[PDB]
């Protein structure tokens, strides 16, 4: 019950915390190029 | 008892045998015999004053 | 042992429910014959 | 009536009392938000909850007058809705036809066996 | 017999309170009222404006 | 009212971030005063 | 009404009054009284005021939570012995029962969810206040995030249906029915959790054991039944979609009610096992409701009435050993013939009245859900019988193992017993007896 | 403590009920004050009214209605109790090509 | 009355409890009178309470045609849409019981 | 923040350009007013006394010209495609206005910079940033009519602002990332109504103002600082930790109202999954708020002993107490409203 | 004891005094052109005086 249940809910939510503070320990640089791509199949697809 | 607690083969088999089995026969016989008897009473096999529960 | 007989006098009473009076002496001798009544008789026997 | 008039629906024709609390209802709940607001503000400073009752009064006046304004207001405000809905329902004659009321001996429809 | 001290006077305020409930629910019963003997079951024959109301 | 929060309990709660891992187990607190 | 709201709001002002305890719980009983007098509704809504009605199930269920309020003023001395605070103690209780009476006599869908889910927060403060564990993190997060995620959908369930429908009234609602799978899960699921099902009880007997004495009168006196009252207002507009997947949720009860009773006699603390003993009852309550007959529904009714007073009480039992013996281990609670032996008629009379007994109420529940559930099918005779036998052997055990047997060596002095527990144990049970005289009050609401 | 100590007990060692731990008046107070809220209020003349409450639910205007219409229907002879709802003549069934392919549940 | 209308609802559903209560206790005043004879004719109940008994079984033959199956929420036209489909199935298949 | 007046200079000036931008009838006036409000909001986030601010103000400033420049760079692309300010067909040049405009605002697939800009500031920038910086971007996300970029973000902005705030123990970073899920709430409402959106906004600015008040006057940026926080009475730090259970959405508590009016035009608007996909992932933001109130629920704490004196401003305290009762008691104020309709 | 004893007392008072010096009522036809109040309806004092003066009617509900 606690595993498909509240326990594994919380160990799962933590797993999922804990790894998304790996992406947010980068530099700037790193978000403003992810913008700079989701602008760039933006502008690709403006073509075609 | 969690902490304790790992998804083996031998749990799942209790798990399964222990709980889910009883709870799925239990299910589909309740819902066999009920079809079994919504048929008849739907189709028309049984009499006004011969049907059982009347709650009379 | 006295809880399996309080079970069968309520298994009992759930078949009774077809005639609807528990008062079981004034259909004795009338439904003697029938399927719910042997029911009945079965299910307290089995509690006395 | 046997029609079903989408006019008649909204348009009032006055048979409609409002309550007792109805006019009276926001300016005494603001009145008392005010006096609590008053009464918090002297609770957290560790005052008397009492000490200095003009703060209380100038509270439940301010939330007198303004629940009666802004009740003033929703009055006007859900006025003007029923004026809206009214001219756009006499606007549009097509969209919202008048309907013939079906008694229940007319409609034939499934009664969900329980057995 | 029941025992009730100095402190017995401040229990006005729930009686004062139900006080108020009884009056709004008084209030309530006086305005919802326009089915008040014009119902198909509890029916008054013409004249119902000279009689009584019934509540 | 016979159990209540122990250092124990808020030692959990005394690190850079919530969950630790191997790299932010390394890390250290911001100041109190937050400069 | 608007007399019985408004006398708990004039007396919320009780609680800020110092020395102020002991007032609170005479008005909550004279209150109770006042509501024994208002008796005058049939099975429609009567005492129309505003949004605030009620009928017999209501009146009822604001009966019943006014008794376990009442009572749980009564039972929490513990509170007033201490200088643990009796202000916010006082203002919660209050707080909770207003919302209570507001949740119950709603004459709408919508109002009942709000008030309902604002019962939540005063019984999650209860919790990790004033309970005696370090597990009260645990209790109050299960019980609230297993509320909260299976309640949640049902709020857009009930703006479907306002949509659908138009209105938000029972009985305009009752009018129509819907055919659809989705609303019928989000109208249900949060009930289904509500009342302990097998699956998803879990919040149940880990937040019963860690909460206070209190928190277990509001857990199993009448928010096992708010769940109860939801599919006894939702069921009436689902009879189609419901008879479809019934059969899923009988079976689940019934045979978790089977496992539970089960369970039970594997349980090492006494609170814990009337927490358990809180699922099997209302598995039973859960299987009579989804048959949608008279019996069914009447039945049901009569043992959630008649749950909420005797697992209270058995909840107050296992609170008089706990503040004397230091611990809720069955193992330490034994033999207490010798030392409270005139609690042993209150442990008997109330361990008693949780199975099938003679003078009861709860035996009317029983022998009127048992009716519909052997109408239902002939194929759960099997079970209903395995789990009316288990359900005596367990609660048999609690009694005693209790109560009966050698005493527990190297037990300290603690007080002899109190005629304020006597009190409180008299008027868990003498309401089970003088009920079932004028029970076609508390059983006929249709 | 002696044996004249026992025989003859001090007014001040005064066992206390279950409501107040810190002096006696509040005790006898609290103590009878909710007796009386609780057995001869809410059990005794609550009781005796809802002995003596009106018929709420019409179980008893069933019961003289019952004697009073199987009075009048064997007199008729007609039906003792009534199988239909309304009059078979005057509800307008439809017509079989007006259900096409309806479900008709019996 | 017509489907929009709450108010007519409200009284035929209320005369359709009253007249279910007064049904009820039509079977009951019924079964009792078969009781009353089993009681007061004690060795000869066989001959006597017959006709009291067939009165009785058409009794509940006919409760459960009007009320019959209808479950625990029972309105008025609920009832009404049953003798509807009761009244169609007995004019294209026959009486219920001999059915197709 | 009021050291100087020329603080409340900037604050004007910031408060005229967020004006003209969310008045402007062109796309290029918009920008305008974007620039001004930028101007006015570098020198505020910046500060001598704190080393971080600074850094973060450079993060600000390249975030934020990255994103106007694009803006800028997408509306004159579709001034070259279609020379009115409108479009008939939506199509990509709308696409990269409303991705620069998410940069602005701080939608999840663009959020990054966020809360780690907000691990290094103060209470009050931190009031202007989720609060007014938030007025001139969500206001002109309501001009363009694209349903799926408005859809991805708001699926990601509620389980990547909820998920990401649970191993935060700063409280700045920890409510940075629950006004990402509460901007997640207002994109919802965004598609549905230009109103309701103005609802939930306003009471979610309420609330930020009474919750980042009391980590303001008492200069609170830790999780275990809110432990060592002394109340001389506790149950006045249990009744002011309820404005975290009135923002998680609980009812009798206000801050049940924005959502629920959300919850009632949505399922209005037939769109059930994402409603069910924002409340399944609403829970985990009510749990990091219930971790906040691990330090008030329980009535008894072990207590550094050292301090004995609460020491608050009276003025900003003043103005703290009276949003306080609108926070737990701002239900009784449904029967006075009349702006839902 | 006590307390159960001084609930009955006065109880029994009002049930002898209601029974001996008033006494039930006698059931008989409704005359043409009556038209009976609710309180009518009952035969025993006590509920005619409990649905007189402090139980509203069923006509007033419905
Ligand atoms: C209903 C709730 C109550 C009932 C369920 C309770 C929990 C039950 C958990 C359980 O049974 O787990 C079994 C099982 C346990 O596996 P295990 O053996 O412990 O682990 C072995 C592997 O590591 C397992 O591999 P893995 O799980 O790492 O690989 C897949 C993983 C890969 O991802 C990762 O590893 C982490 C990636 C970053 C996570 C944080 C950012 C997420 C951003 C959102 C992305 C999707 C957005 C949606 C789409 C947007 C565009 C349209 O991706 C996901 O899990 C996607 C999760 C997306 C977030 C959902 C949040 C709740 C929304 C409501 O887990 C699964 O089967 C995983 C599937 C998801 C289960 C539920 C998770 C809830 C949180
Ligand atoms: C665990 C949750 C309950 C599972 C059992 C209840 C259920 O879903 O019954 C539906 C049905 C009941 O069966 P049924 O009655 O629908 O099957 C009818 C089959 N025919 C048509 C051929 C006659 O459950 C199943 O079929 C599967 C049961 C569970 C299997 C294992 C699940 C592990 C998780
Ligand atoms: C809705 C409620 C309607 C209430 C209508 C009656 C209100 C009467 C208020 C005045 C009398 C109160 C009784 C009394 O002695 O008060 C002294 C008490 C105690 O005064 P005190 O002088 O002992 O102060 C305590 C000491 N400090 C300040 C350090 C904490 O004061 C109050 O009760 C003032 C608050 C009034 C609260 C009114 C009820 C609503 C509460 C809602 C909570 C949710
Ligand atoms: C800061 C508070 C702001 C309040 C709302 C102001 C109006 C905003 C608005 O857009 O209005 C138009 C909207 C909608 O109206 P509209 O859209 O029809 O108006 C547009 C036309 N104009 C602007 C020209 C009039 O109205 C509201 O929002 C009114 C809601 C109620 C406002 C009052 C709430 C508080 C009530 C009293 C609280 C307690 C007082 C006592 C204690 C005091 C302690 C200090
Ligand atoms: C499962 C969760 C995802 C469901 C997604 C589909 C919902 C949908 O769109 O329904 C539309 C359908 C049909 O809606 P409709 O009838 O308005 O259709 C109008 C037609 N369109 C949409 C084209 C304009 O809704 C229903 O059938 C009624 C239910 C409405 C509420 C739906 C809530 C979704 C959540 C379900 C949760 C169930 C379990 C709850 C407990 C456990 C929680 C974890
Ligand atoms: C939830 C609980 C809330 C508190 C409840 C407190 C107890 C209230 C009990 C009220 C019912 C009651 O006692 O009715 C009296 C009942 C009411 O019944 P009655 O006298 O009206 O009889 C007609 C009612 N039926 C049809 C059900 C029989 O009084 C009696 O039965 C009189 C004889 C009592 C038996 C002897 C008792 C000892 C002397
Ligand atoms: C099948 C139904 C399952 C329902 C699960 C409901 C969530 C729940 O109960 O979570 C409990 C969890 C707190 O668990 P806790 O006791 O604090 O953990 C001890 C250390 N492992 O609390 C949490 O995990 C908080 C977050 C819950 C998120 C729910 C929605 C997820 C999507
Ligand atoms: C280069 C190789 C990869 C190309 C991938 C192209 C994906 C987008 C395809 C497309 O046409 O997307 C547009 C579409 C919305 O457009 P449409 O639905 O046609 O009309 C508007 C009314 N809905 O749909 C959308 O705008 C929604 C998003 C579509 C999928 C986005 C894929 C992102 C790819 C990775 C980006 C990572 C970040 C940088
Ligand atoms: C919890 C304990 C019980 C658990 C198990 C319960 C099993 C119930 C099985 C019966 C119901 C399902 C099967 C029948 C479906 C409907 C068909 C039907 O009506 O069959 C009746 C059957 C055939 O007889 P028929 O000719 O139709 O008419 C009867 C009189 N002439 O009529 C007969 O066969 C007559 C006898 C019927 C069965 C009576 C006994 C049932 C109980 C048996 C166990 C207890 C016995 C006592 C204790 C013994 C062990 C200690
Ligand atoms: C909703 C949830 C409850 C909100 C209010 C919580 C009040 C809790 C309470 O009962 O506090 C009692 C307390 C006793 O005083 P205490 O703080 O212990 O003094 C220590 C001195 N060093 O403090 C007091 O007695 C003084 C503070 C009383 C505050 C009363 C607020 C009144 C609000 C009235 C309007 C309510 C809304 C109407 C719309
Ligand atoms: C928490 C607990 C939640 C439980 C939710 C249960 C939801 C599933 C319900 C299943 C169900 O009722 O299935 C009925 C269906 C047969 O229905 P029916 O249409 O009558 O059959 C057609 C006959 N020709 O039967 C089926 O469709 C069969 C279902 C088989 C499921 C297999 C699962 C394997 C794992």
């Amino acid at each position: 019950s606690e595993y498909f249940g509240g326990q594994h809910l919380y160990q799962k939510l933590s797993m999922y915390s804990k790894t998304l503070f790996l992406m947010h320990n980068n530099s700037l640089k790193i978000y403003l190029l992810l913008f700079v791509f989701w602008i760039l199949i933006l502008l690709i697809l403006l073509f075609l | 008892n969690y902490e304790h607690f790992k998804p083996t083969g031998k749990s799942f088999r209790t798990g399964l045998f222990a709980v889910v089995l009883p709870i799925a026969l239990y299910a589909w016989a309740l819902k066999a015999e009920r079809d079994g008897r919504e048929e008849k009473y739907r189709t028309g096999q049984v009499a006004y004053k011969d049907r059982q529960f009347k709650f009379i | 042992s006295n809880r399996i007989g309080d079970v069968a006098l309520l298994l009992s009473i759930a078949w009774m429910l077809n005639y609807g009076s528990w008062n079981y002496i004034f259909y004795l001798e009338i439904m003697q014959n029938e399927f719910e009544m042997l029911m009945i008789g079965s299910l307290v026997m089995l509690a006395a | 009536s046997a029609v079903n008039d989408p006019l008649e629906l909204l348009t009032n024709k006055g048979t409609h009392e409002p309550s007792f609390l109805s006019p009276i209802w926001n300016p005494i709940a603001c009145g008392v938000a005010g006096v609590g607001a008053a009464i918090f503000i002297n609770w957290g400073f560790r005052k008397p909850v009492f000490s200095g009752i003009q703060k209380h009064i100038a509270f439940g006046a301010i939330g007198v007058g303004a629940g009666a304004y802004f009740d003033q207001k929703r009055n006007e405000y859900l006025a003007k809705r029923d004026a809206v809905l009214r001219h756009y329902i006499e606007l549009h004659p097509d969209d919202f036809p008048v309907k013939e009321r079906k008694t229940y001996g007319q409609v034939l429809e499934s009664w969900v066996p329980v057995r | 017999v029941l025992g009730l001290d100095k402190r017995a006077l401040w229990g006005a305020l729930p009686l004062l309170g139900f006080a108020i409930g009884h009056f709004l629910d008084k209030k309530e019963t006086e305005r919802m009222t326009m089915f008040r003997d014009k119902s198909a079951l509890y029916g008054r024959p013409a004249g119902s404006e000279g009689k009584a109301p019934s509540w | 009212a016979k159990w209540y929060p122990d250092p124990e309990f808020m030692k959990q709660f005394s690190g850079p971030v919530m969950y630790p891992d191997e790299v932010t187990s390394l890390w250290t607190v911001p100041p109190w005063n937050s400069k | 009404m608007l007399k019985i709201i408004f006398f708990l709001l004039f007396l919320i002002p009780f609680c800020f009054i110092n020395n102020m305890y002991w007032m609170v719980q005479i008005m909550m009983f004279f209150i109770s009284f006042i509501f024994l007098l208002m008796n005058n509704f049939m099975n429609y809504w009567s005492e129309i005021s505003y949004f605030l009605g009620c009928d017999m199930l209501s009146y009822g269920l604001i009966l019943l939570s006014l008794w376990i309020c009442s009572l749980m003023l009564l039972a929490s001395e513990m509170i007033n012995k201490h200088n643990n605070y009796k202000n916010l103690f006082l203002l919660n209780i209050i707080i909770l029962l207003l919302l209570l009476i507001l949740t119950f006599s709603s004459m709408s869908l919508f109002m009942f969810y709000l008030f309902f889910e604002s019962s939540l927060i005063p019984t999650l403060f209860l919790i990790l206040g004033w309970g005696y564990q370090p597990e009260r993190l645990q209790a109050g997060l299960y019980l609230l995030f297993y509320t909260l995620l299976v309640s949640l959908p049902m709020l857009i369930g009930i703006f479907y249906v306002m949509n659908k429908i138009g209105s938000m009234n029972f009985y305009l609602m009752n009018n129509f029915m819907f055919n659809y799978d989705l609303l019928y899960f989000c109208l249900l699921c949060a009930f289904l959790v509500k009342m302990p099902m097998f699956l998803v009880h879990l919040w149940l007997p880990k937040a019963h054991v860690e909460a206070p004495v209190s928190g277990s009168m509001i857990l199993a006196g009448i928010m096992l039944k708010l769940g109860g009252y939801g599919m006894l207002r939702v069921i009436s507009f689902l009879q189609l979609m419901n008879l479809k997947y019934s059969f899923v949720w009988i079976s689940i009860s019934l045979v978790g009610g089977v496992l539970v009773s089960l369970v039970c006699l594997r349980q090492t603390d006494l609170k814990a096992l009337i927490a358990y003993s809180s699922v099997a009852h209302m598995g039973i309550v859960l299987s009579g409701l989804l048959t949608m007959t008279y019996w069914g529904l009447c039945g049901s009714y009569t043992l959630m009435i008649a749950h909420g007073l005797c697992s209270s009480g058995l909840f107050c039992l296992a609170n008089v050993s706990y503040e004397r013996l230091g611990s809720r281990s069955m193992l330490i609670n034994k033999g207490l013939l010798n030392f409270m032996p005139s609690m042993t008629l209150w442990w008997f009379l109330l361990s008693s009245a949780n199975m099938a007994a003679p003078p009861t109420l709860n035996l009317l529940g029983e022998i009127s859900l048992l009716n519909s559930i052997v109408s239902w099918s002939w194929i759960s005779m099997i079970l209903l019988s395995f789990l009316s036998f288990f359900s005596a052997a367990y609660t048999l055990y609690l009694y005693s193992f209790s109560q009966h047997g050698k005493l527990f060596s190297g037990v300290y002095s603690f007080s002899s017993g109190k005629i304020r527990e006597y009190l409180l144990m008299l008027l868990h049970w003498l309401p089970l007896n003088l009920l079932i005289l004028k029970s076609e009050s508390f059983m006929l609401w249709l | 403590l002696t044996t004249e100590d026992f025989a003859n007990p001090s007014p001040k060692n005064w066992q206390s009920y279950g409501f107040d731990y810190k002096d006696q008046v509040e005790d006898r107070k609290a103590t009878k004050s909710t007796f009386f809220v609780t057995v001869t209020l809410c059990l005794v003349w609550g009781s005796f009214y809802w002995a003596y409450l009106p018929d709420t639910q019409f179980r008893n205007w069933a019961q003289r209605e019952g004697f009073l219409e199987l009075r009048r229907r064997e007199l008729a002879g007609v039906d003792l109790v009534s199988p239909n709802y309304v009059d078979p003549a005057s509800i307008t069934l439809p017509s079989d090509e007006d259900l096409g392919d309806t479900e008709i549940i019996i | 009355c017509y489907t929009d209308d709450a108010v007519c609802r409200f009284e035929a559903d209320q005369q359709f409890r009253r007249d279910r209560m007064v049904d009820n206790e039509i079977v009951n005043i019924l079964r009792q009178r078969f009781e009353d004879c089993t009681l007061y004719e004690a060795p000869d109940h066989m001959v006597k309470c017959r006709p009291l008994m067939d009165q009785y079984e058409k009794a509940t033959e006919n409760w459960f045609i009007k009320y019959g199956d209808l479950g625990g929420y029972a309105n008025a036209k609920t009832a009404y849409m049953k003798q509807k489909h009761r009244l169609i199935w007995e004019r294209r298949h026959g009486p219920v019981g001999s059915g197709m | 923040m009021f050291n100087n007046s020329s603080k409340i200079l900037f604050i004007t000036i910031m408060i005229i350009g967020t004006l003209i931008t969310v008045t402007s009838n062109s796309w290029l006036g918009a920008w305008m007013g974007l620039e001004i409000n930028l101007l006015s909001f570098i020198p505020l986030l910046s500060d001598n006394n704190n080393l971080m601010s600074t850094e973060a103000s450079l993060k600000y400033f390249l975030t934020q010209v990255l994103a106007s420049t694009v803006l800028l760079f997408s509306s004159i692309l579709l001034m070259l495609k279609n020379n009115m300010n409108n479009e008939i067909n939506e199509s990509f040049t709308s696409m990269i206005i409303m991705s620069a405009l998410l940069l602005k605002s701080g939608a999840a697939p663009f959020h990054f910079w966020f809360p780690n800009m907000m691990e290094g500031l103060t209470w009050m920038n931190a009031l202007m940033l989720m609060t007014w910086q938030k007025i001139a971007p969500l206001m002109l996300i309501s001009y363009l009519n694209i349903k799926y970029l408005l859809l991805i973000s708001v699926i990601l902005s509620v389980i990547i602002g909820a998920i990401g705030g649970l191993n935060q123990t700063s409280l700045r970073k920890l409510m940075a990332f629950s006004s990402i899920n509460h901007l997640g709430w207002m994109l919802s409402s965004l598609m549905i109504s230009e109103s309701i959106w103005l609802i939930y906004f306003f009471f979610y600015s309420f609330l930020s103002f009474v919750l980042t008040f009391m980590f303001n006057i008492f200069k609170l940026f830790h999780l275990n600082q809110l432990f060592s926080w002394f109340v001389n009475s506790k149950i006045l730090k249990f009744t002011l930790f309820m404005n975290f259970l009135s923002l998680g959405g609980l009812p009798p508590f206000l801050g049940f109202l924005p959502k629920w009016l959300v919850i009632q035009q949505l399922t209005l608007c037939n769109q059930y999954f994402m409603l069910t996909l924002m409340m399944m992932s609403t829970l985990i933001t009510l749990f990091f708020y219930l971790r906040i109130c691990y330090s008030a629920f329980m009535m008894n704490y072990f207590e550094n002993n050292w301090i004995m004196k609460m020491n608050m401003n009276s003025i900003n305290y003043n103005m703290y107490m009276i949003m306080t009762f609108f926070s737990i008691f701002g239900l009784f104020l449904i029967s006075l409203f009349y702006f839902m309709f | 004891h006590f307390y159960v004893m001084l609930g009955v007392i006065p109880v029994t008072a009002l049930v002898l005094y209601a029974n001996i010096f008033v006494g039930p009522a006698q059931l008989a036809e409704i005359p043409e052109g009556y038209e009976p109040k609710h309180w009518e309806y009952e035969k025993h004092p006590i509920s005619r005086f409990i649905s007189r003066y402090i139980l509203n009617s069923d006509q007033q509900n419905y």
